[PDB]
């Protein structure tokens, strides 16, 4: 259903590049900035770099009044060390559960991150806020 | 009295290099700062 | 019922004082963060300082298992300027109307507000944080 | 039931304090190392400071007989930064479910936790031990 | 059955070799970390050399589902003196008993050993964690 | 029933005090030396100290006729150590099990803890002398 | 019946020879140490010398599970001056009655003899502890 949804917003406090890889919802659709009904594919934001001081913002939902949540992953990786791996983002907005997951795995002592406003108790995941600090 | 470093193996009473390792009076140290090493705990070190 | 909520982050972004007044949930009820059960007073926030650089959480929603929504209005003043009005705030999540509503209203001009993050169209209003600065 | 039960031993392999506060028991009771009889409060922990090199056990378990499991939840906090949340522990081994749930949340950046042992599968969720470290 | 269950950490926390021997289940099964299905044999571990400061799991369980518990045997043996017995271990985790049985023979004095974890009450064994050190 | 019965003799024969603790009789009744009509109290042995050279008598036995057996544990511990566990004694010779079971649980290493004379086939537990050593 | 016993212990806590002499079981058995089916004939321990600071133990015990007590007698001689008798010991564990018998009789002021443990109430003879000198 739409009531499960998820928005990613990528701020880089930094003054470095950092890129979005692997970008895949195995649940539910991307969909446009404030429109549900317009899905993108994930090409759009694959390969892209976030450029200091400036925010990408991922929006996921689920099918329209489905019985289905939005899952999906991504990786953010540095690309002045080619391409290796900062942090791999995995969020879950089910339908049929309570429990959202919101999962920053992976480890790069060069990078801090830090996020905020997900909601894991019950409902929509919401607008988790990420911002990202090349040290 | 207080010593400055950890022993990286097993200190020895009576053979060296563990019989000539020594303390110090409180009067002659103060207190400094850590720097850590090390990704995990298991491997963390300080070079005070 | 606890499908409609509202997170509202006062951020003063400025260098000078902002005060909450006349805060009054009208619908739901207030809580804690992270726990909608933990019910918590209007005179929790009424009267407080946001002082510069500071952020300051509201959560609201509805009661439990409730056919109520969620409505709420709050007040920004200027303590430095006799408690002059900043900004009204009026926020409504309704349980049986689909549509939310989040209104800013007011015309100090010595000041700048900023507020993004609601959801209009359909479920829980969501998380607005509202950015604060004097001129 | 006495099948489902919990140890969480918190170690301070760091060198500064952490207080544990907010603990509680919302399913089951707590009770005494090696003596599921002997029912312990939560008081005798809440507020408690580990030391560095201390180690701090708390043992929770169902009740005498009941068709109840066990869930509960506290906070690691930093007494050296105004109580400064570090960490949000939940644990959960239901009576009914078979899958057990260990959830570690928070986003304090100067601390290190790492928690071990926990058993998700089935049974009991066993013995955690949480090493915690401050940068 | 998988309820009766017991872990066994060897723990090397001093700078000399040591040797697991003539480890054996009578009852039950030696099998993988964190999946009690993968049955190993006893030939894995048997003969295997803990380094100083690292460790080594046994993980056994009984039969899946059986009216079976899990009881084993095996020695840890000094091998710079011609693998001399350091000391016996023997755990019994029986399924139709509650008294769990974890006893530590032998005697050598150039030796300390630990251990800490085993519940003996009812239920499981547990993760009992075995510190040894060379003196 | 007073065929079941056991005598306890702690003997302390190293050169630091040793403290009894947390004695506790679950089943049958503590009594006097040749007298198991004259009942005593666990407060006449509670937090006693054995001194070098002492020795303490402990006897326990079934009630008058009674179909119970005897039952009980207790804790050395040391003074000198901030009453740190020694050792941990269970008892137990049933009237209606033919088995007897004595059991000595801890992990104290700079103590050294003998006990001897306990029957274990049928009848009553017996005589056990206990020496006790600090290193 | 095996519930009428007795364990003899002569411990020299001296520095000189002690025989044991006339060892004779009237009614009962000897036995072996911990096993009543054992049966062992009285030249086993007939004309043995009790080396100092060593002990020699003596079980006796009735018929299986019969209406039989176990009463028996012994000499302790000096083999120093001739075999001169030091003391007399006679035993008696019977099953038809409740006075247990335990008599050193005679008369030798070169030799001190102590001993304790018996039970002369009711039940078994117990484990007597007999500790020898000589002057």
């Amino acid at each position: 259903a739409y009531a499960q949804w998820v928005i990613i917003i990528i701020h880089n406090v930094g003054s470095q590049d950092v890129k979005i890889k692997n970008l895949k919802a195995s649940w539910g659709k991307l969909h446009a900035d404030g429109d549900k009904d317009a899905e993108v594919s994930a090409s759009n934001y694959e390969g892209k770099i976030v450029k200091p001081d400036e925010k990408l913002q991922i929006n996921a939902s689920g099918r329209s009044d489905a019985a289905e949540g939005t899952t999906g992953t991504f990786d953010l990786v540095d690309p002045a060390d080619g391409d290796k791996q900062v942090r791999h983002f995995y969020w879950d907005s089910p339908w049929g559960s309570k429990t959202n997951t919101w999962t920053v795995s992976g480890s790069n002592t060069k990078w801090m991150i830090e996020y905020s406003g997900q909601n894991l108790d019950s409902g929509a995941l919401g607008t988790i806020t990420v911002d990202t600090l090349k040290k | 009295y207080q010593y400055l470093s950890t022993y990286f193996g097993s200190f020895a009473h009576d053979t060296p290099p563990g019989s000539t390792l020594r303390g110090l009076r409180p009067d002659h140290v103060l207190p400094g700062r850590y720097e850590m090493h090390g990704d995990t705990i298991s491997t963390a070190v300080y070079v005070t």
